[PDB]
């Protein structure tokens, strides 16, 4: 069974290099192209250049003619990307691609890696802060309350957001994380009923494993005077 | 250069329907070189469709290509939960930029439930600032928010966030956070949010006064 | 004329005393030359050639990489896992040309258009016993001691648009190349080559170029990357691995103006013992060069090219590199007129 098996996600800082390696089995290696494409989030797949494992030939597209390197080990059975001078806006998903049937047309990926993600960012790992989200002190009483949580500030990604230990999980909006800061920032929405808070505790358990994090925060009525 | 025009961008459509995909390249190609793929969310590219009609290993019945000259035809016959995903057309190393399928149940349409949200006391303590508005299960997805700072139209600072159709009760969400310096947040009293939806047409209003 | 494969034979005029090692191959795996052989010329015939699927290119692989196996003796070859020693003494190393011939019950279709791109009909038909002779000659990047077109350079491809597939060009005027290990660095040579013969040559070829790239500047660029036996013009001399950086080859750009219009040029050669070997995955290791001048002037007549893909942001620009490194398309750049066919 061919198999492509791809390195681990990288977090590098801009201008600093990256290299992605492709461990291949299931077939014999020498007697297929090995190409690199490129996944952007708003930019959709992008190819990048190709290498002969006979001898080391390459293609280099235009784009990336200065800063990409494509090497091999027959070896080992790998193919080796190497990318240099790294910007702000290189965050990708980079695939190593095999074609489908041997001696016939080059560009019929059937074969991809499961992908390396590099994450270009001057920022180190820096947790998140949780700030509680309640309503306005005098809480006009309708038939349900909505209770928030802010996850501000952390990196990188992911981070993990429960309500009361997963117990409430219906009424709950986890949205999708922000970038501004060179930090992420999500938000986070659970509506109980207003007989259940504040009369019972309704806590925000955040966590991101990164920077060794878990934070529980209770959401209690706002004071005013 | 070969450049692959992916028509529509967006296709909103509900589970049961027909999708057709269309791709033009800028010269002709035969029939037998096209390719179509398909791309979900954390996982790899797969390869549907070769040689413009020829389906790959594994891809059921339901995914069908066509096409000759420049016009070219993704079509999915009856569209599974599994088949909303972004597909790209791709001639040598050349590709469309996509066309993604959505799910949308109809539905009736529904007002948002609007919740603004003062800085915490917590966040004041760090001198940071931040106005979280959220706007839970509407319908149709399409809505629109402004900030109003004493009366004046805020741009700045506004970074929002929305959720995919709810597997439930076929609604939209999003939320709306404006960030502040602490010592600007303290020079301004009447912070408002402002919803305009399809259902009303007068805008949903949340707000609070600082005074208070 | 239903065409199928079929064992093939060769023919040399190898002399039988000779050491020289393709002769010593030849002699005792071909038979003598027809010395006037026939030649019928078909008429009202139009036959389909594929010189891409050719399998007089698969049998003469064969051929040179077993002539090669039992003729140069390496101190030390690495094939996987296994190493071998064994004595590296110096050897006779000259090509000859090898004729290639159908046995009986079958033939060889040649097709004789001058402008014949490599795939598709041909109208003109010829049908020979063997063909012509052709030296196996083993480069990367130039095509030596081969044989030239017939009327304009032409150029080959089994989809030119297809930037994985290798472009085989065929010229019509020979282009000297004189290279020489003076008699330092025992390991320093050069190759001088006429500055203006290939400067025009490379004019002539960007037109013929041009015409799949309408408009459309052509460029010519070095090598992108890969092994030594790639990146640089790389032949044997004498039995002698030469390794030529070709880069002042080439660099250059012709626009739809600049096809519109002595001193040599002399690119520094190395002469390598560790060598990467192409008919197998391996290393072999040779002895250090023989003393004495190792000159070799052979012919330019053919050029291996490989196209840059992806979407050049300039606006329209060509570019292409001196590829090789398979030598089926060595053997292909010769065997491209000829297919085998059963006599009915
Ligand atoms: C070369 O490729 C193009 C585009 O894929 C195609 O239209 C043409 O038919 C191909 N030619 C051959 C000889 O395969
Ligand atoms: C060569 O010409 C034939 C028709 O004369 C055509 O079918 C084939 O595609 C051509 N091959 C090229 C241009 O590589
Ligand atoms: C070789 O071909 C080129 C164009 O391809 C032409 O200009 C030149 O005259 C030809 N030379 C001969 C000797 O036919
Ligand atoms: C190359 O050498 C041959 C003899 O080996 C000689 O006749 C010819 O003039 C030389 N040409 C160049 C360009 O050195
Ligand atoms: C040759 O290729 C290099 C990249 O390897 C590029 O920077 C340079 O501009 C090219 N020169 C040309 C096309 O003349
Ligand atoms: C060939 O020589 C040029 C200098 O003219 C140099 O820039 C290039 O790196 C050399 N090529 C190799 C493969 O060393
Ligand atoms: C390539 O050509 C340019 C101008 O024609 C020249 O300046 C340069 O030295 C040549 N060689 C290299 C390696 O760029
Ligand atoms: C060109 O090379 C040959 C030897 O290959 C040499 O005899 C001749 O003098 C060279 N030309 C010049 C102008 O030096
Ligand atoms: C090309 O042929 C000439 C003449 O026989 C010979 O001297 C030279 O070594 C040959 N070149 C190669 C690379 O075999």
């Amino acid at each position: 069974q061919v198999q492509l098996v791809q390195s681990g996600p990288e977090v590098r800082a801009p201008g600093a290099s990256v290299t992605v390696s492709c461990k291949t089995s299931g077939y014999s290696f020498t007697d297929f192209f090995i190409h690199w494409v490129r996944q952007a989030p708003g930019q959709g797949l992008e190819w990048m250049g190709w290498l002969n494992p006979i001898f080391g030939a390459v293609n280099y597209a235009h784009k990336y003619q200065g800063r990409i390197t494509l090497t091999r080990d027959t070896s080992m059975k790998t193919a080796y990307m190497q990318l240099t001078n790294l910007r702000s806006d290189d965050t990708a998903v980079f695939y190593c691609v095999r074609k489908r049937v041997y001696d016939e047309y080059d560009w019929d990926w059937a074969y991809w890696g499961q992908g390396t993600l590099v994450t270009v960012s001057a920022a180190s790992t820096t947790p998140p802060s949780v700030y509680p989200l309640a309503p306005g002190s005098a809480a006009q009483t309708n038939s349900m309350v909505t209770l928030g949580c802010l996850v501000k500030g952390y990196f990188p990604e992911p981070v993990t957001v429960t309500w009361n230990s997963g117990s409430l999980s219906s009424g709950v909006h986890t949205f999708p994380a922000v970038l501004q800061s060179d930090l992420y920032t999500l938000s986070s929405s659970v509506t109980v009923p207003s007989s259940t808070w504040p009369s019972e505790t309704v806590t925000c358990n955040v966590a991101h494993p990164a920077s060794s994090t878990k934070v529980d925060k209770k959401i209690v009525p706002r004071d005013c005077d | 250069e070969i450049v692959l025009t992916q028509s529509p961008g967006i296709l909103s459509l509900s589970p049961g329907e027909r999708a057709t995909l269309s791709c033009r390249t800028s010269q002709d190609v035969g029939s037998n070189s096209l390719a179509w793929y398909q791309e979900k969310p954390g996982q790899a590219p797969r390869l549907l469709v070769y040689g413009a009609s020829n389906r790959a290993t594994g891809v059921p019945d339901r995914f069908s290509g066509g096409g000759s000259g420049t016009d070219f035809t993704l079509t999915i016959s009856r569209l599974e939960p599994e088949d909303f995903a972004v597909y790209y057309c791709q001639q040598y190393e050349y590709f469309g930029r996509g066309t993604k399928v959505q799910v949308d149940i109809k539905r009736t349409d529904a007002a948002p439930t609007v919740s603004i949200f003062p800085p915490s006391s917590e966040q004041l303590t760090s001198g940071g600032a931040s106005v979280v508005c959220f706007l839970n299960n509407f319908y149709p997805k399409d809505i629109n928010v402004k900030w109003k700072i004493d009366g004046s139209e805020r741009q700045n600072g506004v970074l929002n966030s929305w959720t995919d159709q709810d597997s439930k009760d076929s609604t939209y969400s999003m939320s709306s956070t404006l960030t502040l310096t602490k010592d600007e947040y303290e020079r301004h009293n009447s912070y408002t949010c402002e919803a305009t939806h399809k259902t009303s047409t007068s805008p949903i209003v949340k707000s609070f006064n600082r005074n208070e | 004329w239903k065409e199928a494969t079929a064992t093939l034979f060769c023919a040399s005029d190898a002399k039988a005393y000779e050491t020289e090692v393709h002769n010593v191959w030849a002699t005792h795996a071909c038979v003598p030359t027809d010395p006037n052989p026939q030649e019928v010329v078909l008429e009202n015939v139009t036959e389909n050639f594929n010189m891409w699927k050719n399998n007089m290119v698969e049998q003469m692989h064969e051929d040179i990489i077993s002539l090669w196996d039992q003729s140069l003796k390496p101190c030390v070859k690495l094939t996987g896992g296994s190493v071998i020693t064994q004595a590296c003494p110096k050897i006779s190393f000259e090509p000859i040309p090898i004729h290639y011939c159908a046995p009986a019950g079958f033939a060889i279709l040649k097709c004789n258009d001058k402008k014949f791109n490599g795939t598709g009909p041909c109208t003109n038909v010829s049908t020979v016993q063997c063909t012509h002779g052709i030296r196996p000659v083993v480069s990367t990047q130039l095509l030596l001691n081969g044989s030239l077109a017939e009327e304009e350079i032409v150029i080959r491809s089994e989809n030119i648009t297809d930037n994985a597939k290798i472009i085989i060009v065929q010229l019509n005027e020979t282009v000297e190349i004189n290279c020489t290990r003076p008699n330092g660095d025992i390991r320093q040579a050069h190759c001088n080559i006429s500055k203006a013969k290939w400067e025009n040559t490379l004019k002539q070829i960007a037109r013929k170029l041009r015409e799949h790239f309408k408009n459309e500047t052509i460029a010519f660029n070095q090598s992108s990357g890969g092994d030594p036996e790639i990146v640089m013009h790389s032949f044997n001399c004498g039995g002698e691995f030469f390794y030529c950086n070709s880069t002042q080859l080439f660099n250059s750009t012709w626009t739809w103006n600049d096809t519109e219009v002595n001193i040599n040029i002399t690119l520094p050669c190395r002469i390598k013992q560790i060598i990467n070997m192409w008919q197998e995955v391996g290393k072999a290791m040779y002895a250090p060069p023989i003393k004495g001048q190792i000159r070799c002037s052979s012919n330019i007549t053919g050029l291996l090219l490989t196209r840059d893909g992806g979407s050049s942001t300039n606006g329209t620009t060509e570019t292409f590199r001196p590829g090789g490194g398979d030598m089926r398309d060595n053997w292909r750049s010769e065997l491209y007129k000829y297919k085998v066919v059963k006599i009915e």
